[PDB]
């Protein structure tokens, strides 16, 4: 519970911190590379704004810090996901001031204008994305308007996809005319777009017309999965939506019955759509730590799922050392 | 005063430390230790339910019998090794609710 | 100029000049160039191809399909053939190295002065009249004899007197003088540098022994516990450094720094395999795809665990990781293991077996195997044998009863108890019984357990054994053998309806302290309505002090083996009693978690399957467990309250 441990002389670990992310600012981005040099440094770099989350910053230390984590930092060792990871777990709550906030901002612009070509793809690793920056920027100041962005969607037009798709992606911090200008650009038609816009707040509601969309990517699924059975490739695609959409069954968000006839597919989806037949053998003891409250005291709320959770849970605890299982056991379990 | 363990999942100090007896009956006993024997596997088919197989040694051969449970008292004890610690014993020996609060070498039969 | 990878096979680096050693295997499989060969040379060759499959060399890295290296270990004093050795030693000597073997063995049995003369006879006779080899190691091995020599007559006859009474001096004085003399600064260090140059520059690879310190491996070992997600390359290295010092006959087998990296090797590797497991099922699945832990213990493997680890190092294995998970692999040949090592206590107890540093170097190994049994499946035979060594032969001044019986219960988990053990069970018990005869005659044991565990044992697994030997003993009983009356009371069930009709009348009940005193011993099992009225007259007594014993008769009526009801007018006092005798009224503010601390799974058990207090008492465990990290109580929690 590091968390709880008490750090002694922050001003010389702020010192540290602010002398490597300089070294890093300067020898990554004056064509001073060396490759030598790079080997052991950005390991200690690497190592080094992981552990700050528990050490208080200035200010000028933490617009230092964010600005070389997100700005200079290589993207051989560091990729998008990795990047926000560390940025969410270097500001606590209510401790973003109008510069970091500026300086993520300013980092985004750079990703769109950087996206104007159509070859970027953007790849990752945990699958987090652009998006989640902007939800992050949202998070500490719902009520925050952003003035470069919407300048740049002011001055879009309906010809190409990559840049549309992506301001879209941050719709929620745009403002009002330029959410009407980007709204009429690009609809949602596909699943993807549903996927992308359930998250911030569009649309409210599951209407036929969506739930029919995700019974066609089913049976599309169904078809592949069955080609690929032919095949033998278990394919688990890092951005795959079967957990996604059995995450809304079991909150009766969804009221088609045509999912159970797609039982099988994913263990997440048995586990989801039909308790009562799901085999509790294949379940993974590492889904549990990814739902956080919506989810945890619903999945308590049913007869026959409490009395094979808790045996995994239980086991969990027992021969194991993360610490996750113990709060969730005794907090929505007990 | 640096021999104290505390020991968690049975309420116990151990210390090697030997304490004068005084008990409700005029039977006196000098110095003596306890040794206490946590076996939570321990065969307990009639009506046990004590987990600690408490008893008593009075110079580290004299194990007296139970009898009834005397209302012992600290008393003067003595560490043995650098002086006389008759309040850090009796501090302790309250807030515990558990008979023995101090004794010598937990086995910790498990 | 080659890497000689331990798993077999060699690998190249840093060969400038030509590839010998790949022309060799290439050679070694391709008859032709076998036979092009020149017949002087040829027999070279085959002398080559013999040294090399024996060190376990199988081909190069272009083509190693096969590289399981099956170790096997044919030194005697490895698999611990004492009767062999002894043999070998009466036998006499008819070469230097067979005699080099002989003091090796000599100094494996104890008798280091007999080591030591031989040693310095081969010295003598092998001065400089061969390759070397010999004198050099007989020069490294007598010094470190005369090491252990040195360091046993500093501890044994320095402080263990109390060990065996009084001074055994296992090595004579005079002895002790000559070896002192002779060995006034010896320089170790320079005595490589000492042989001549031709051998300095042929036997290089055996400069390590001439150290203080030569087994620095232990710097490797950190890679065992790094945490990115092998272990084998360790383990095959251990054996590689074990089939080194125990067949090339070296007195560097007993130190501590061999001990030390053996039970740190061992820990290491088993831990690292418990981590591997309980974290491929936190993504993979308990069972889907956990098939085994990925450890194996072999014959190879519990020889070692037997003869480096210590009982607490064992205990410290068994708190860490799960060993239950790792099978014993070669079970019959652990049987035939441990039944020699039993009838080696037995052949040493009943001979003279005065012969103490022996005895201090194989007691420790004797136990660690006597208590890594329990893993291994038995033979009926074989348990016979080991269980009967255990209770009659093993010396009390290692084992005391508690932990003998300590040990049984230990190797009954995973076998049955058929009508032998009992009967060697039995025949102990009856065994103690004749010694109790003598009034002057107590038990001593430092674990609180006694004599009664036995009987509860046996009573455990045979519901109905009657020892009709113990109920002779009990007819033949007097008066004036009080001892033996309260031995027979400790055993009571094991009696027979005539012995125990006989038995309780020499002693009745009497008021409470004597009731507790036959209910601790067991004498009565139904609570007569006189005990129950005694017990009143008791708590009525207690009003009047009021205006203990009483969690202990609040338990008992909790447990419904009290049928009195006249007990419930007396309750809003201690609140223990109230919480056990009346759950319904209890205000429950009063709770304290402590005394959680003292049930035995079978009052929780009885607690938890109670509907009245079950919520009150999970919940009072969830808020004590949350603002604490006592272990205790969430192991109560999740082990009867879920």
């Amino acid at each position: 519970s590091i968390d709880k441990i008490r750090f002694g002389e922050q001003e010389k670990i702020e010192e540290y911190l602010v002398g490597i992310a300089e070294e890093i600012t300067k020898q990554f981005s004056a064509n001073g590379m060396n490759v030598v040099f790079y080997t052991q440094f950005i390991s200690e770099a690497k190592a080094a704004l992981y552990f700050a989350k528990y050490v208080k910053l200035s200010e000028e230390g933490l617009g230092k810090i964010v600005k070389a984590l997100l700005f200079y930092f290589p993207e051989r060792d560091l990729d998008i996901g990795k990047r926000y990871v560390w940025l969410e777990r270097l500001t606590k709550c209510n401790e973003l001031p109008k510069s970091i906030i500026s300086i993520i901002d300013d980092f985004l612009v750079l990703q769109a204008e950087k996206h104007i070509d159509q070859n970027y793809s953007e790849v990752s690793s945990n699958g987090l994305y652009s998006r989640d920056y902007g939800a992050l920027i949202k998070h500490f100041e719902k009520n925050f308007i952003s003035k470069r962005l919407s300048e740049i969607t002011l001055c879009l037009t309906q010809d190409k996809q990559k840049q549309i798709d992506f301001l879209f992606k941050l719709l929620p911090l745009l403002s009002t005319n330029a959410k009407s200008h980007l709204l009429s650009f690009k609809s949602v038609e596909n699943i993807n777009d549903l996927m992308n816009g359930i998250r911030i707040g569009l649309i409210d509601e599951f209407t036929p017309e969506h739930e029919e969309l995700i019974i066609e990517y089913l049976e599309t699924r169904k078809v592949n999965y069955i080609v690929e059975k032919e095949k033998g490739i278990q394919t688990f695609s890092s951005n795959d939506y079967m957990s996604t959409f059995g995450i809304w069954y079991f909150l009766e968000e969804i009221n088609n019955s045509k999912m159970e006839e797609f039982i099988g597919m994913d263990d997440q989806y048995d586990f989801f759509v039909d308790p009562e037949n799901f085999d509790y053998k294949k379940f993974i003891p590492s889904w549990l730590k990814n739902y956080n409250d919506k989810l945890l005291g619903k999945i308590a709320g049913n007869k026959h799922m409490k009395h094979h959770v808790i045996e995994v849970l239980k086991e969990r605890v027992k021969n194991s050392n993360d610490k996750r299982y113990l709060e969730i056991l005794m907090n929505y379990f007990i | 005063t640096h021999d104290l363990v505390y020991h968690s999942k049975i309420n116990t100090f151990v210390w090697d430390v030997e304490f004068d007896i005084v008990l409700s009956d005029s039977k006196e006993l000098n110095k003596c230790y306890f040794v206490k024997c946590f076996n939570p596997y321990r065969i307990n088919g009639k009506c046990d339910f004590a987990v600690s197989s408490i008893d008593i040694f009075s110079e580290g051969k004299r194990l007296l019998i139970e009898n009834e449970f005397n209302f012992k008292i600290t008393k003067a004890v003595h560490v043995a090794t650098s002086k006389d610690v008759t309040e850090i014993v009796l501090h302790l020996s309250e807030r515990i609710s558990s008979p023995f609060p101090i004794v010598k070498e937990v086995v910790y039969l498990d | 100029d080659y890497h000689f990878e331990v798993n077999g096979t060699v690998v190249r680096h840093k060969n400038k000049g030509f590839g010998y050693m790949e022309r060799f295997f290439e050679l070694k499989e391709s008859c032709d160039e076998r036979s092009k060969l020149s017949k002087k040379q040829y027999e070279r060759f085959n002398a080559l191809f013999n040294f090399f499959e024996k060190n376990g060399v199988i081909c190069m890295a272009k083509d190693a399909g096969t590289l399981n290296t099956s170790i096997e270990i044919n030194s005697l004093a490895y698999h611990g053939k004492y009767d062999v050795m002894k043999k070998f030693i009466e036998e006499q000597s008819v070469s230097i190295e067979d005699d080099y073997k002989k003091a090796f063995f000599l100094a494996c049995l104890g008798r280091w002065e007999e080591s030591y003369d031989l040693y310095s006879n081969i010295i003598l006779n092998s001065i400089d009249e061969s390759n070397g080899c010999v004198y050099y190691l007989s020069q490294i091995n007598r010094y470190r004899i005369y090491q252990s020599i040195t360091q046993a007559v500093t501890q044994f006859n320095g402080l263990g007197l109390l060990t065996f009474g009084r001074h055994y001096k296992p090595f004579t004085d005079e002895f002790l003088a000559r070896i002192e003399r002779e060995m006034t600064n010896f320089n170790i260090d320079d005595l490589f540098n000492g042989m001549p140059f031709e051998f300095q520059k042929k036997y290089k690879i055996l400069e390590f022994l001439s150290d203080n310190q030569f087994l620095y491996d232990d710097t490797v070992k950190l890679f065992e516990l790094t945490n990115k997600v092998s272990d084998i390359v360790v383990l095959l290295r251990l054996y590689d450094n074990l089939r080194f010092l125990y067949e090339n006959c070296l007195w560097s087998v007993s130190f501590h720094e061999f001990h030390q990296y053996i039970r740190n090797s061992m820990s290491l590797l088993i831990e690292k395999a418990e981590y591997e497991r309980t974290r491929d099922i936190d993504e993979l699945g308990f069972s889907f795809f956990g098939k085994k832990s990925g450890f194996f213990m072999e014959y190879y493997d519990f020889v070692n665990i037997s003869r480096h680890f210590k009982i607490d190092d064992i205990k410290n294995l068994e708190r860490s990781c799960s060993i239950d998970k790792i099978r014993f692999g070669e079970q019959e040949k652990i049987e035939e293991y441990l039944v020699g090592i039993a009838e080696e206590i037995t052949k040493q107890f009943s001979a003279n077996g005065m012969n103490v540093v022996f005895y201090t170097q194989f007691i420790s190994e004797a136990k660690a195997a006597l208590y890594f049994a329990k893993y291994v499946k038995l033979s009926e035979e074989g348990l016979g044998k080991i269980v009967k060594a255990l209770l009659f032969y093993f010396p009390e001044r290692d084992l005391d009863i508690g932990k003998r019986y300590v040990w049984l219960e230990r190797l009954t988990k995973c076998n049955e108890l058929p009508k032998s053990i009992i009967s060697i069970i039995d025949d102990f018990l009856v065994l103690q019984a004749e010694k109790h005869i003598d009034q002057n005659y107590s038990e001593v044991s430092s674990n609180g357990l006694y004599s009664r565990d036995y009987g509860a044992l046996i009573k455990h697994f045979e519901k109905n054994f009657i020892s009709k030997r113990l109920s002779e003993i009990t007819l033949c009983l007097t008066q004036d053998k009080q001892k033996q009356i309260d031995f027979l009371f400790k055993l009571l069930p094991l009696l027979s309806t005539n012995a125990k009709s006989h038995l309780l009348s020499f002693k009745s009940v009497e008021n409470i302290n004597d009731l507790m005193n036959g209910i601790r011993i067991g004498l009565i099992d139904e609570f007569t309505p006189e005990h129950e009225e005694l017990i009143i007259e008791y708590l009525e007594t207690r009003k009047v002090n009021y205006i203990d014993y009483m969690s202990t008769f609040g338990i008992w009526y909790f447990l419904e083996e009290i049928n009195n009801s006249k007990m419930e007018e007396f309750i809003g006092m201690d609140d223990q009693y109230d919480f056990f005798v009346d759950p319904e009224n209890f205000d429950y503010k009063k709770f304290i978690p402590s005394w959680l601390k003292n049930y035995n799974d079978k009052l929780l058990g009885k607690i938890a399957g109670n509907k009245h207090m079950k919520h009150h008492v999970i919940e009072v465990l969830k808020e004590r467990v949350k603002n604490s990290n006592d272990k205790r109580y969430l192991e109560i929690l999740m082990n009867y309250f879920i």
